[PDB]
């Protein structure tokens, strides 16, 4: 992938938004940047509620590191495109702008298809009550009786 | 994996009745003269 940085993450997302591209001649403004950086360090943390939300493996900056911009985002390939569309939507109202219908389309589309893999892993089904037997044909060999070995 | 293998059994009882009809009917030998033979000829062996 091309895109390996919150910056080109940003100008992808404006290049969206027709803000700042080639294809309008205009440049990003430097001030356009950190924003727009702040913006998405924002969503993907209310994305990622402490872990028990959505799992992208988005690289959080800390502190010590200066410049938060050029940092690698760490998204897999599959989740950029969800990315940069959910923050070109979400930075459309800084300059009283409106994300086109195809822009939200696509950002909700690529949320759900981001979710789709961790609800396929958290879809899993309780242990058995506390108060089952086993059944003869399971407690024939061995006594087991009241227990279900958490296997899988 | 362990799921739940119940035994709700509705063949032993057959078995249990059938059991206990042949055993109401106790069987056992039973030796008899052979034709023209001495009218007692069994009864020793039926002794033993």
């Amino acid at each position: 992938m091309q895109i390996k940085t919150k910056g080109d993450l940003v100008r992808a997302a404006l290049r969206k938004l027709g803000v700042a591209s080639d294809a309008t001649l205009t440049d990003v403004e430097p001030q356009s940047m950190q924003d727009a950086v702040d913006d998405l360090e924002a969503m993907m943390a209310e994305w990622y509620q402490d872990g028990k939300g959505i799992i992208t493996g988005y690289v959080f900056s800390d502190d010590e590191n200066p410049p938060a911009e050029g940092d690698d985002h760490g998204l897999r390939s599959s989740a950029v495109s969800a990315v940069f569309h959910n923050l070109a939507c979400r930075i459309a109202p800084d300059y009283a702008l409106e994300a086109t219908a195809k822009i939200i389309a696509t950002a909700k589309y690529g949320k759900e298809l981001l979710y789709k893999q961790t609800a396929i892993s958290r879809a899993k089904r309780a242990p058995y009550p506390s108060r089952m037997p086993t059944g003869s044909g399971n407690s024939f060999a061995n006594l087991n009786e009241w227990h279900y070995f958490p296997g899988e | 994996t362990l799921q739940y293998r119940g035994q709700f059994d509705v063949v032993r009882p057959v078995v249990r009745k059938l059991v206990s009809e042949m055993r109401q009917n106790p069987i056992d030998v039973l030796y008899r003269p052979k034709d023209g033979a001495r009218p007692d000829a069994a009864d020793v062996l039926m002794g033993m």
